C-alpha cells in the first residue's frame, strides 16, 4: 500500500499470491492417474457438459468458488477418503 | 436458524450506533 | 537530471519575515536570503530569515554585498545560531510565481556555490487566508540533456506538485525549473501559545473589561440601533408580505426576478447580539 | 457454561457435525479468547472420547489453541498407531495454517521413519516445490500483452512497472527470459529499476530452495562489483524474497555478509531479506545486527532497520523493542526512520485485541503526523480481523478530524 517512499516495495506482493491447485498424494512422493469431474459447465472453467476433468496430484488448477463442485473419482482406482472441499494436498487412497 | 439469525443483528445494531455517531462529527467538521 | 525526494522543512519565523519584506516594498521585487541547514540528502531546513538591503529603484535587480554578508553572520555568530546560508527568496507580486530571467541569471551564478540552495517565491497578493503561498524551485542544466532528467524517488511529491499549478507559462517553466515540496512542522509550545494570543488575546485584558463595556452599551446605545432595527423590521416586512404572493403569481419558483430578498435573519441576529449582551447585564452588574 | 455445554453434546441425538459447524459459529462470534479455549478444550475431550475417529475437528482445535504438547500427543499416537495414511492430513494441514514459533517449538517434541517423517511434515519444503513445479509446468500467459505494454515506451517510472509486471505473470516459473530477448532496454534507467530487476529475479522465483544461491551467484556483489550501488545490493534482497517465512544457511549466509559490505547501500537489500527469510520468527541475532542498523544515523538505512526491526519480530511485542523504537524514533531529525519504525511499530503488534491499547493512546497521543499514522498502522494491524467495534470509533474518528493528508 505504501510504496512510494521506498520503491522496492512493490515485491513484497509476491508474498500475498497463494496457492489454488487441488492435490491429492498417496504417500509421500507417489503420483498415481486419476481425473474426476464437476458439476458445472465447461465455460466458466476457462482462464485465458456432464463434466468437466481434473488432474491426477502436477496438480489442477482450481476456482475458490469451483471447490465444491468437484466430486471424488467414484469409478477410478485412486479415491480421496477425505471429505475434499478445497485444493491443497491431501490423501489420495488407493482400494 | 435463529442463533445465527439473532447473533447477526447485534452487527447492524453496531453498525448503526457507529455511523449515528459518525455524521454527527462529519456535520461538525464540514462547517469548518 | 538525477533527482531525489523533494521536500523543503521551514521554520515559523521564516513565513512571517516572506510575507512581511515581501509586503513592505509591494511594487519591486524584494531580494532576500535564507538561513538554515543542509541536513542530508534530500530535506533541507530553513531555520533563519534575514532580508537583504534594497538598492536603486528597479524591479527584480539582485545583490550580494559580501561585508553584508560578513557582518551579519558575524552577529549571528554573536547570536546563539550560527549556521549555514541555503538559498535566497524574492517576490513576484502581480502573477502567478514564476521565476524571471533575472531569477535564472543569479541561480545559474548561484548554484557553484551550492548544489540544492533552493529559491523560493512568496507572495503577499495572490494569497488570502487558505493559501501561503510557499512556492519554492529548483533549476535544471542543459547538459544532461542528453542523459534523462526523471528518477524522481517518492513519486507522491511529483503528482503533488503538479496540483498548485496554473498557466500557459508555467507549463513553459516545467523546463528549467522542477519545483519541491513544502511543509510545515509546528512547536505545540508554539502552537498553544499562538492559539493563547489568537484566541485569548483577541479577547482583552483582564477579561471582564469589554464585556463590562458591552454592558455599558446594553443601556444606553442599543435602543438607538433597536430603533433602527424596528425600523427596517417595519419596512422591509410591508414589501416583503408581497413575496409569497407573488411566489403564487409567477411560477413554481423560475428565476431570480429582481432586486431585493427578505434580508430578515441578519437583523435578527443583531437582535440575538442585543439579547445576549442583555443577558451580560445580571451575569456582569450582579457579582 | 461449560460443563452443561457438555451436557448438551453428551445426549442421544445423531449428531454428525452439529460439534463442527457449531465449532464454526464458535470461531465466528467469539467475544474473547477468555471463552473460545473454554468452549474448546473439552469438545476436543469428548473427541478423543468420541468412538468414530475424526482428525479435521482435533486439528482445528490445534491450529487454534496454538499447543505445542497436545499435536506431539496425537502425532505420538499415529505414529504409534503405524498408518501413515492418517498421519499425513494433520501433519500437512499442521505445516500449512500455524506459525514458525510453534512448528519449531514442538519439533523438539518430535525428536524427544519416525526421524525421517518430522524432516518430511516440519520443513513442508516439499509441498512448496510441488505448487512450484505445479507453477512450472502450467504456464498460461501471453508475450502480446507486454508488447502492447512495451511499445509505449516513456523513459519514466514505468519501467519499474514493466519489470514489476513480468515478475507477477512470471512469479514461481525461474525463467529469465526477459533477460533473455532484451538487454539495453532493461539498462536504460538508473539504480532503481535495476534494483527492481535485480529483486524482480526474486519475485520470479518465490519458495526456490534448489538453484536459487547458484543462480544469483551471478549477481554476488563481491566478484562482479558493477558501478551501480543497489544493483549489488539486490541480490541479498532477492535472497530474503526467495527463503520468506522459513531460516536456513541464509541467516547464516547474509549474517556475516552484513557485517563485512559496502556502505549503506546494501544493507537495505541485505537486512530486509534477512528479517523476511527470518519474518515471524524472532530471531535474536539478526536482531543483534539490526541494533546497529538503528543507530547507523541514516535514514537510508534506517528504513533498512525500520522495515527489519518489526519483521524479525512479527506478533512478539518485545516490550524493550518498542522501547528501542520509539525512543530512538523521537530525537531523530530524518523522516525515513520514523515512517519505517512506525511500519515496525505497527508490525511487532499483530493479533492483541485489547494488549495494544496502552501503546494506541501514546501513539494517538503525539503532535507527530507521522506518530499519529504510526498509530493508526498499529491498530490496523494488531487488530486484523477483528470485527469488534474498539478500534473503529477512534480510527474512523481521526479519519474525520487530523489535518494531514497521509494520517
Ligand atoms: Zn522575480
Amino acid at each position: 500500500t505504501q510504496f512510494w517512499f521506498w520503491f522496492p516495495l512493490s515485491h513484497f506482493l509476491s508474498l500475498a499470491y497463494t496457492p489454488t491447485c487441488v492435490i491429492g498424494l498417496n504417500k509421500d512422493l507417489k503420483m498415481p492417474k486419476v481425473q474426476y469431474k464437476s458439476n458445472c459447465k465447461p465455460s466458466t472453467f476457462a482462464y485465458p457438459t456432464a463434466k468437466a476433468k481434473k488432474k491426477e496430484k502436477n496438480p489442477a488448477r482450481v476456482m475458490p468458488a469451483q471447490l465444491k463442485v468437484l466430486t471424488m473419482p467414484e469409478t477410478c482406482r485412486y479415491q480421496p477418503f477425505k471429505p475434499l472441499s478445497i485444493g491443497g494436498i491431501i490423501i489420495l487412497k488407493d482400494t | 436458524d435463529l442463533y445465527s439469525r439473532y447473533k447477526k443483528l447485534q452487527q447492524e445494531l453496531e453498525f448503526l450506533e457507529v455511523q449515528e455517531e459518525y455524521i454527527k462529527d462529519e456535520q461538525k467538521n464540514l462547517k469548518k | 537530471a538525477v533527482d531525489t525526494a523533494e521536500q523543503v522543512y521551514i521554520s515559523s519565523l521564516a513565513l512571517l519575515k516572506m510575507l512581511k519584506h515581501g509586503r513592505a516594498g509591494v511594487p519591486m521585487e524584494v531580494m532576500g536570503l535564507m538561513l538554515g541547514e543542509f541536513v542530508d540528502d534530500y530535506t533541507v531546513r530553513v531555520i533563519d530569515v534575514f532580508a537583504m538591503p534594497q538598492s536603486g529603484t528597479g524591479v527584480s535587480v539582485e545583490a550580494v554585498d559580501p561585508v553584508f554578508q560578513a557582518k551579519m553572520l558575524d552577529m549571528l555568530k554573536q547570536t546563539g545560531r550560527p549556521e549555514m546560508v541555503v538559498g535566497w527568496y524574492h517576490s513576484h507580486p502581480g502573477f502567478g510565481c514564476w521565476l524571471s530571467g533575472v531569477d535564472i541569471n543569479t541561480q545559474q551564478s548561484f548554484e557553484a556555490l551550492s548544489e540544492r540552495a533552493v529559491a523560493v517565491v512568496v507572495d503577499p497578493i495572490q494569497s488570502v487566508k487558505g493559501k501561503v503561498v510557499i512556492d519554492a524551485f529548483r533549476l535544471i542544466n542543459a547538459n544532461m540533456m542528453v542523459l534523462g532528467h526523471e528518477p524522481r524517488q517518492t513519486t507522491s511529491n511529483l503528482g503533488h506538485l503538479n496540483k498548485p499549478s496554473i498557466q500557459a507559462l508555467i507549463h513553459g517553466l516545467n523546463r528549467h525549473y522542477y519545483s519541491i515540496t513544502i511543509n510545515y512542522r509546528k512547536n505545540e509550545l508554539e502552537q498553544k501559545m499562538l492559539l493563547n494570543l489568537h484566541k485569548k488575546s483577541w479577547m482583552e485584558g483582564l477579561t471582564l473589561q469589554d464585556y463590562s463595556e458591552h454592558c455599558k452599551h446594553n443601556e444606553s446605545v442599543v435602543k438607538e440601533m433597536l430603533e433602527l432595527a424596528k425600523n427596517y423590521n417595519k419596512a422591509v416586512e410591508e414589501e416583503d408580505k408581497m413575496t409569497p404572493e407573488q411566489l403564487a403569481i409567477k411560477n413554481v419558483g423560475k428565476q431570480d426576478p429582481k432586486r431585493h430578498l427578505e434580508e430578515h435573519v441578519d437583523v435578527l441576529m443583531t437582535s440575538n447580539i442585543v439579547q445576549c449582551l442583555a443577558a451580560m447585564l445580571d451575569t456582569v452588574v450582579f457579582k | 457454561r461449560l460443563d452443561v455445554f457438555e451436557k448438551t453434546i453428551l445426549e442421544s441425538n445423531d449428531v454428525p457435525g452439529m460439534l463442527a459447524y457449531s465449532l464454526k459459529l464458535c470461531m465466528s462470534l467469539m467475544q474473547n479468547k477468555q471463552f473460545r479455549n473454554k468452549v474448546l478444550r473439552v469438545l476436543v475431550k469428548i473427541y478423543m472420547n468420541l468412538e468414530k475417529p475424526d482428525f479435521i475437528n482435533v486439528c482445528q482445535c490445534l491450529i487454534f489453541l496454538d499447543d505445542p504438547q497436545a499435536v506431539s500427543d496425537i502425532l505420538e499416537k499415529l505414529v504409534k498407531e503405524d498408518n501413515l495414511l492418517m498421519a499425513y492430513q494433520i501433519c500437512f494441514d499442521l505445516y500449512e495454517s500455524a506459525s514458525q514459533q510453534f512448528l519449531s517449538s514442538v519439533i523438539q517434541n518430535l525428536r524427544t521413519d519416525q526421524t525421517l517423517k518430522m524432516i518430511k511434515i516440519l520443513s513442508g519444503e516439499m509441498a512448496i516445490e510441488l505448487h512450484l513445479q505445479f507453477l512450472i509446468r502450467n504456464n498460461n500467459t501471453d508475450l502480446m500483452i507486454l508488447k502492447n505494454t512495451k511499445d509505449a515506451v516513456r523513459n519514466s517510472v514505468c519501467h519499474t512497472a514493466t519489470v514489476i509486471a513480468n515478475s507477477f505473470m512470471h512469479c514461481g516459473t525461474t525463467s529469465d527470459q526477459f533477460l533473455r530477448d532484451n538487454l539495453e532496454w532493461l539498462a536504460r534507467a538508473t539504480n532503481w529499476a535495476k534494483f527492481t530487476a535485480t529483486a524482480s529475479l526474486g519475485v520470479i522465483h518465490k519458495g526456490h530452495e534448489k538453484e536459487a544461491l547458484q543462480l544469483m551467484a551471478t549477481y554476488l556483489p563481491k566478484d562482479t562489483s558493477p558501478g551501480s550501488a543497489y544493483q549489488e545490493g539486490g541480490g541479498l534482497y532477492a535472497l530474503g524474497l526467495i527463503h520468506a517465512n522459513h531460516g536456513g544457511d541464509i541467516i547464516d549466509y547474509l549474517l556475516n555478509q552484513l557485517k563485512n559490505a559496502s556502505n549503506d547501500i546494501v544493507r537495505h537489500g541485505g537486512s530486509l531479506g534477512l528479517g523476511l527469510a527470518a519474518m515471524g520468527t524472532a530471531r535474536q541475532d539478526v536482531y543483534d545486527l539490526l541494533k546497529t542498523n538503528l543507530y547507523q544515523d541514516d535514514a537510508v538505512t534506517g528504513e533498512a532497520a525500520g522495515l527489519a526491526l518489526g519483521l524479525v519480530m512479527l506478533g512478539s511485542k518485545n516490550a524493550q523493542a518498542i522501547e528501542d523504537m520509539v525512543g530512538y524514533a523521537q530525537e531523530t531529525q530524518h523522516e525515513k526512520i520514523l515512517r519505517g519504525l512506525a511500519v515496525g511499530i505497527a508490525l511487532v503488534m499483530y493479533g492483541r485485541m485489547e494488549e495494544a491499547d496502552a501503546l494506541i493512546e501514546s501513539l494517538c497521543r503525539d503532535k507527530d503526523p507521522i506518530l499519529r499514522r504510526s498509530g493508526m498502522y498499529t491498530v490496523a494491524m494488531a487488530y486484523c480481523g477483528s470485527g469488534n467495534n474498539k478500534a473503529i470509533r477512534r480510527l474512523l474518528h481521526v479519519a474525520v478530524s487530523d489535518v494531514n493528508d497521509d494520517v
